């Protein structure tokens, strides 16, 4: 999957930690 | 008829299984191919996932535009299935968050988005955001497998229609 979306991902990765 | 819906449906446990074994487990084009090729009609393709009001929803402009809108959010709420489906999770996986500007430019830029996430589990509503019934402590494997692969199959179809590439472009050439 494009990088662009893996940190779209991240960010909301983050609120779940 | 009936051989054609029982290899769907198998192809489709096959591929719900190895999700549930392994979150993380990438799938080609050709292990796709039993579901992107199958003769059933995109109402007998998508059991869960609302597809026709996905698209057809949010084709606002040229479909280079709306398809790749649609992607991310496809992309985003692949990844939320694939979260709740890994044995390591993060602490506060039972809870989504809507503020996140992140969230409002990808996964809310889409109508229907959020609903996906209720397929999910994600069923009660918050003010900032949707969440588990706090009674259930963890998530039915089987249900999100399924959603999270058709979610993963809408985006691949998309994708396929996008480099008119789909195996049966012409018939889901209307959505
Ligand atoms: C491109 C990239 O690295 N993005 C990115 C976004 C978010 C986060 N982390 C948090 O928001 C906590 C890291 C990287
Ligand atoms: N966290």
């Amino acid at each position: 999957d494009p990088a662009i979306v893996q940190c779209a991902w991240a960010a909301l990765y983050c609120d779940m930690q | 008829g009936e051989e054609e819906e029982r290899a769907f449906l198998v192809a489709r446990e096959e591929l719900a299984s190895a999700l549930r074994r392994d979150s993380g487990q990438a799938f080609s084009l050709e292990q796709l191919r039993p579901l992107l090729a199958s003769s059933l009609p995109l109402a007998a393709r998508y059991l869960q996932l609302d597809a026709a009001r996905l698209v057809r929803c949010n084709a606002h402009g040229e479909p280079r535009n709306y398809l790749n809108t649609l992607s991310t959010a496809l992309n985003i709420l692949e990844k939320y299935g694939r979260n709740l489906l890994s044995p390591q999770r993060p602490r506060y996986w039972r809870g989504v968050k809507f503020n996140n500007p992140v969230f409002r430019s990808t996964v809310d830029a889409v109508q229907g988005g959020r609903d996906v996430l209720r397929l999910y589990g994600y069923t009660e509503e918050q003010p900032d955001g949707l969440s588990f019934p706090e009674g259930q402590e963890e998530p039915d494997e089987h249900q999100v497998a399924t959603v999270t692969l058709e979610v993963l199959l809408l985006r691949t179809e998309l994708s396929l229609l996008l480099q008119n590439t789909h195996p049966r472009q012409q018939a889901l050439e209307q959505l």
